[PDB]
């Protein structure tokens, strides 16, 4: 009106993706033997 | 329809500018 008619803009930024992702370990393997004693 | 046509065209932009400088 006064001030001349004002430019009309953009901007956005960048949106990651949000992923829900689940692993495992597992415990590890154990062995048990037995044996005697020689001569 | 042409002539009056190529006016109105010339009519818009004469438009645009004075809307421009207000």
């Amino acid at each position: 009106r006064n001030k001349f008619n004002y430019n009309t803009r953009e901007c956005q930024t960048i949106n990651p993706s949000i992923r829900e992702r689940g692993v495992s370990t597992e415990p590890p393997p154990s062995d048990t033997i037995c044996g005697n004693i020689t001569q | 329809e042409d002539e009056y046509d190529v006016k109105y065209q010339m009519y818009k932009i004469n438009a645009r500018g004075e809307n421009l400088f207000g």
